């Protein structure tokens, strides 16, 4: 029985020494020719109000105009980020929501929460009801108008089919609560973070884990993508954003600072990739420079824990939503 | 006995729903327990961490016993068959009357049974209540470290609020160790370690009362103590001479080397077998320098003696929460009495209404509130053997006259209690004249019924027994009291008698030498008189001298007589069964309970207690005094003592005055010392009840519990005890001896 | 516990035999992307306030 | 049977020494001086009370300018006082609270320190200038020879002369048996004395680096030792309540300043400027002026609560300053 | 511990050959030092 653990240890030692031999340079050293960015000032322009309880998640429309905001009081308001007009107010039959999504087209909106089922709407009425998770729902992302991928707290991810309500591929291979997941911009292979301090990279075709990533010491609350689909930034609960590589299977940069002790909630990259944004428990949001590992600004307007943060598709605005039932659109 | 361990599911955490009934609020928190087993912390609704002291948790109940929501909004939110198997309520409070409910519904299956069981296993530990001074000083550190603010930092209002006596010394001792010291600032929790906390405690208050101890042993000019200078401190001052020197041997130097290796930070003296002046101040609060040994606190008693040879915790009219005349009867006190260590509760049953036959429990003709009998029997069957598996004695006070309800309550007690009732006598002890009662070892986990078989208030005018309710009463059968020379001739040990206090104080003074001989075979029970409408308490040490087992006391009021009753039953595993001394349970060896001289057969003792000093005793600048009472036989009772009031000169006051001299105690195995610290002005601070037959001698730390025997965190006292063996009109002569014990 | 003990030694074996380009080349491509696409990134560059959709 | 010859050669030379001492023993100081006048009633007064520390006070030192004084506390915070107008002109925090000594420069620029952490942290008049490591025990006392030399006395039975710029042990003084507790420099700044625990003070020369006159006599520790102002005598305060007075040119003990009603040890001795009064502080919270030429008490300086752990006269005799274990420091005149 | 007895008697032999100034002249030098310096002590 122990010989299996010995050959597994030798097999992962072949990952260890190949990581060491592939670590020949350092991105903290290559960027020393690059001139810094310095001061970046963002300001509140649209304060979307109208909720009653704490906001748990949000997602931007594909045309960067409408955004859905899932609050704890059983409500999915779909706003207009240009004129501040509540286009819809969707009442769900469950109080505890954790996630909400939007469509690549712009007609479907998913949700989910503690009731273990992913309610898909239509733009209103529930169209489909997706049951089959043994634990609660954490985060859900559409692929197209017919497919969704969900991440549950019973140590798995699932890939559904909307028209038939059947789980196509069930990604298992974790051993902790999958708290967040993020999708590639071309929607071919996605990532998933857990409460094991280990990100994984899954694919939607073969259903297998191709790469694994370690490094943290706590849960992983947020993952985004570099906008070309080659890197990702696992924001965690020990105040350390990182940056990884899909090719070298190695961590590249770490965004750590004293006077930042609180764990973090939601990260997001920029449209180019020079910036990074994170949301902290100390009610603030610190723009990190993605190459020189220094701050560039402070988005401090919130009065409670910044629970969700999202950047548009044309890169113009960011939108934050915290536990004080308010959303703020910075520009 | 086992140290408090926290399993790896409570440290990693679990998700819950903290719901609430009055505010109708709800939140999804994650409960954790720190690895010392000290607190229960969860992130609140605005990121400020809340705590619950785990030594204040009275009970954690789960399943059908947990509280259900009574508001349809919260019931619609939560999901309201087996969804109520994920509920959990944790109760907490200072006293049995005033408790506060914390409601936690789990979001995952099976994370409520373990989360309630492993909190009740942690809240009912012995080594977490009799912890030393070092543990109670590392608890106040964790209370500061876990209560971070919204950023994740130990704030500076907290360290000014915990040590809230003065404010100049706190900010100066913060600035003198390299920390931040303003009024609105914060300290990062990785630059505020344990050593940076104790080096702030040492700069906080000055300690000359340990300088005197080090001068007395010879620490003259060197900044250390040798090995022999510590071994001949332990074996000369910190050794109680009453123990036999063969099975409790003195200290070898190899054990003092282990003590030096454990308690000393400096590496110079650690290799030359020497101990510094900080490695001694860390020894005086050590786990080996305790005021009581760990054999006077666990279940170590001959539990095979008959049931008439034990003091038994008892209560009288348990259902009330206030005075007897305008109170409000509740079912929760049956839980908070049987969990607290009681073993005999009273049921004042009454006759139901012609709507439907249901017996209810209330005080008769007093306009109180009425609770029903079935819920009370449900509570008694719930919280019976959760703390200690020793037999409860249900003392019914029957008042139903209709034959329907007398058969209703005979099936209530047979369907609710089930197999835990005693309906038939045992195989070894039949109900014959001349047999002894069965031991509490042989009645483990049974419930005995006390009811009639075929100035007192409403306990005199009872209702005669029927053939249906009196099938239950076999071993504890109450009769009417004739005389001791009449009860002695019958030789039936399976009866008892119940005296009111005014009628018990007429054979206490008259003929106690027959009274002690009566309490060697049969039981007794004393309830206070019906004129105490404010629920006052008589002294139980009046009737514990003559031998009375079931001395019943009001549990809702906490005066001195209830503090002694709740402190004397903490020992012997909190089981509510304390053994009698040997001359109150032997048949031939009689003695006088009012004697003024020592008795041949009982080794006397002598006790000298000197109050040195004590720390962190208040939260404002006011003086402190200390009362050292002593209860027991009426010749050992001396409550006149009191130190002088200090001036509040520091965090710790020092008292410079003569010792207190208890030169002769006639029966040491029954007496108990009461050290209670007060403020100047009558305010209470803390107290502790220590048995004299197992107290230790030397320089020790007394850790003061509060008014209802729960451990306070910061305050303590340092005393010097010296305990050693002794070296050599009647109704007024016996009623002037009890003038100190009565009040 | 045993089928998982074969699944893990399969999962590490299918991970170990992959192509691992150097961190110098990866950081070179990652650095080359940012200023090549920074001309059309409205977070670093300020906004013409007439064409700003939120002002 | 070879070590018995070395042991008998050891003890016979002790006999040859102790015969040469009683060969010079002719009289005593009291029998010689017994026609001199007494001193009388020396009634003193607390001039200033320098509050400001937060723990015990283990050592102090007077400046050579007779105006400023340093006083090493136990929280790890030296304070340099201005004895005329009571203002704390300096307040230097340390890295280790357990401090057993301090010093002051003859120039007035370098204040040293020490304690339980084996090092001597020379400061500049503020920041750490050096960290003199190399001892394997606690550092009991350390004194300034000049602005370039310092001489320590550590608890590993060794004294040492150091170099303040390179930080190396220049000359090493070895030959004791117990922990070295106190030390004092002569007025010609070329020889000191080392009062270790085993009832024996020795006489070291700083240039040849080896002992030349070893005294015995006590039965306890030696917690203090301080020179007469001519560089010919000193006084070794001890733990069995016996202040002595030895002579350098005679290599014998002259007086013993014992008493009845006193059984408490000494923590600090010092002579005066005139060499008439032997000010000594006791471990029972009281200082007693000993008349040095008649071995009798002459003044009582008792105003401290806990024990008096450090005492020092100035270099013109105008003041004497005591510091005790109750975080207060008084200047007596 | 063989050379320690030689190292002891070396310092003893160095202690032996020194000068022997008498106690009467030493105490007279002490009194002559005190009587010539008792004019500049502000305590006295
Ligand atoms: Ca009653």
């Amino acid at each position: 029985l122990d010989q299996l653990r010995q050959e597994a240890e030798q097999l992962k030692n072949q990952i260890r020494d190949a990581r060491k031999a592939c670590a020949d340079a350092t991105l903290s050293q290559i960027t020393n020719n690059i001139d810094p960015v310095g001061r970046i000032q963002m300001r509140t322009r649209r304060t979307l109000r109208g909720h009653l309880a704490k906001i748990y998640a949000m997602h931007w429309g594909t045309d960067s105009r409408l955004l859905v905001s899932a609050s704890q009081d059983g409500k999915l308001i779909i706003w207009d980020s240009y004129t501040t007009n509540k286009v819809h107010a969707i009442p769900l039959r469950s109080s505890w929501v954790m996630t909400c999504a939007y469509a690549p087209s712009g007609n479907y909106v998913a949700c989910g929460g503690l009731d273990n089922i992913c309610s898909i709407y239509n733009l209103v009425r529930v169209s489909r009801e997706l049951a089959g998770h043994t634990g609660y729902l954490s985060c859900c992302r559409f692929l197209d108008d017919n497919q969704i991928v969900t991440s549950s707290g019973d140590t798995t991810c699932a890939l559904w089919d909307i028209e038939t309500g059947q789980q196509t591929t069930t990604f298992t291979g974790h051993t902790g609560d999958v708290m967040s997941l993020s999708l590639a911009p071309d929607t071919r292979l996605f990532v998933s973070g857990a409460c094991d301090a280990s990100a994984k990279l899954w694919d939607v075709r073969e259903g297998m884990c191709r790469q694994t990533f370690t490094g943290h010491e706590s849960d992983i609350n947020a993952i985004c993508f570099f906008p070309n689909g080659n890197a990702f930034a696992t924001g965690s609960d020990d105040a350390t954003c990182r940056l990884f590589d899909l090719r070298a299977d190695q961590e590249l940069m770490t965004y750590s600072h004293d006077n930042i002790i609180c764990g973090i909630t939601s990260v997001s990259f920029s449209k180019s990739g020079r910036l990074l944004l994170a949301g902290y428990d100390d009610f603030n949001c610190n723009v990190w420079d993605a190459l020189k590992a220094d701050r560039a600004g402070v988005l401090a307007g919130h009065d409670n824990r910044v629970s969700c943060l999202g950047v548009t598709d044309d890169g113009m605005a960011v939108a934050t939503g915290s536990w004080d039932s308010f959303l703020k659109i910075w520009n | 006995l086992e140290p408090p361990t926290v399993v790896e599911t409570l440290r990693r955490g679990s998700k819950f729903i903290k719901w609430d009934e009055e505010t109708s609020s709800r939140n999804l928190v994650t409960l954790r327990v720190d690895p010392n087993g000290f607190f229960l912390y969860w992130t609140g609704p605005n990121m400020e961490v809340d705590t619950l002291d785990i030594s204040s948790i009275r009970d954690t109940r789960t399943g059908r016993y947990a509280r259900l929501p009574k508001d349809p909004k919260i019931r619609e939110v939560l999901g309201f068959a087996r969804l109520e198997e994920k509920l959990m309520t944790v109760v907490s409070g200072p006293d049995p009357v005033n408790t506060v409910f914390l409601n936690f519904m789990a979001v995952q299956d099976d994370t409520a049974k373990v989360w309630s069981e492993e909190l009740f296993k942690l809240a009912m530990n012995i080594l977490a209540q009799n912890a030393s001074r070092n543990t109670f000083l590392r608890k106040a550190y964790t209370k500061l470290k876990l209560q971070v603010n919204q950023d994740g930092r130990i704030p500076v209002k907290n360290i000014l609020k915990m040590f809230s006596a003065d404010k100049k010394r706190v900010e100066t001792a913060l600035e003198s160790c390299g920390l931040k010291f303003n009024r609105s600032e914060s300290i990062r929790p990785d630059e505020f370690s344990l050593e940076i906390f104790e080096r702030f405690l040492n700069k906080l208050c000055l300690r000359p009362d340990i300088d005197k101890i080090l001068l007395e042993i010879g620490a003259k000019g060197k900044p250390y103590l040798t090995l022999e200078q510590l071994m001949d401190f332990i074996n000369q001052k910190q050794r109680d001479p009453r123990l036999n020197e063969v099975l409790y041997p003195p200290l070898r130097p190899s054990q003092a080397r282990l003590l030096i290796e454990k308690y000393e930070p400096n590496q110079q003296f650690l290799e030359r077998d020497q101990m510094s002046m900080e490695g001694f101040s860390r020894y005086l609060g050590g786990e080996e320098n305790g005021i009581l040994p760990l054999e006077a606190l666990d279940l170590s008693t001959d539990m095979t003696q008959p049931l008439s040879a034990y003091f038994i915790n008892s209560s009288h009219n348990t259902y009330l929460t206030a005075g007897q005349l305008a109170g409000t009867s509740s079912v929760e006190m049956y839980r908070q009495a049987l969990l607290w260590g009681c073993r005999c509760v009273e049921l004042d049953v009454w006759k139901g209404r012609p709507p439907e036959e249901e017996p209810f429990i209330t005080h008769g003709f007093t306009m109180t509130t009425e609770v029903p009998l079935r819920d009370v029997l449900e509570a008694i069957a719930e919280t019976a053997f959760k703390t200690s598996p020793y037999p409860v004695i249900l003392s019914f006070e029957n008042h139903v006259d209709s034959a329907k309800q007398q058969a209703k309550m005979a099936e209530y007690c047979r369907s609710i209690f089930g197999d835990a009732l005693l309906i038939e006598p045992l195989d070894k002890y039949p109900l014959a004249p001349g047999v002894p009662l069965p031991s509490p070892q042989d009645l483990m986990g049974r419930i005995l019924v006390k009811n009639k078989k075929r100035d007192e208030g409403t306990a005199s005018s009872e209702v005669n027994a029927t053939e249906e309710m009196s099938t239950l009463v076999n071993y504890i059968e109450p009769v009417k009291f004739k005389s001791f020379e009449a009860a002695r001739k019958r030789n039936k040990c399976f009866e008892m008698s119940s005296f009111v206090e005014t009628k018990a104080m007429e054979q206490l003074t008259k003929s106690p030498m027959e009274f002690v001989e009566y309490n060697k075979q049969q039981l007794s029970r004393i309830y206070p008189k019906g004129t105490r409408v404010d629920s006052s308490n008589y002294m139980p040490q009046l009737f514990w001298n003559v031998g009375c087992q079931l001395v019943a006391l009001n549990f809702q009021t906490l005066d001195v007589a209830m503090q002694l009753n709740a402190g004397v039953f903490e020992y012997n595993g909190r089981s509510g069964y304390l053994l009698k001394p040997e001359f109150m349970r032997r048949p031939d060896k009689s003695f006088d309970p009012f004697t003024e001289v020592i008795v041949d057969g009982i080794v006397a003792n002598a006790l000298r207690v000197k109050v040195i000093s004590g720390q962190f005793l208040s939260d404002r600048k006011v003086g402190i005094y200390v009362e050292v009472d002593m209860f027991g036989l009426p010749v050992d009772t001396r409550r006149k003592y009191r130190t002088r009031t200090s001036q509040g000169n520091s965090f710790n006051p020092v008292w410079d005055e003569e010792p207190f001299d208890f030169p002769k105690v006639v029966l040491p195995t029954l007496a108990s010392l009461r050290i209670a610290a007060f403020e100047e002005g009558g305010k209470f601070v803390g107290h502790r009840i220590l048995p004299v037959s197992a107290i230790r001698s030397g320089y020790h730390y007394v850790c003061l519990r509060n008014e209802a025997n729960q451990p306070l965190c910061l305050p303590a006292l340092l005393i010097y005890t010296e305990a050693s063996d002794y070296i050599p009109s009647l109704m007024d002569q016996r009623a002037r001896q009890l003038a100190a014990l009565i009040g | 516990s045993i089928a998982q003990a074969r699944k893990l030694v399969e999962q590490l074996k299918m991970e170990a035999n992959i192509d691992r380009i150097k961190v110098s080349k990866a950081a070179a491509d990652l650095m080359a992307y940012c200023e090549a696409h920074a001309k059309e990134d409205p977070l670093l560059t300020p906004v013409p306030a007439s064409e700003n959709p939120f002002r």
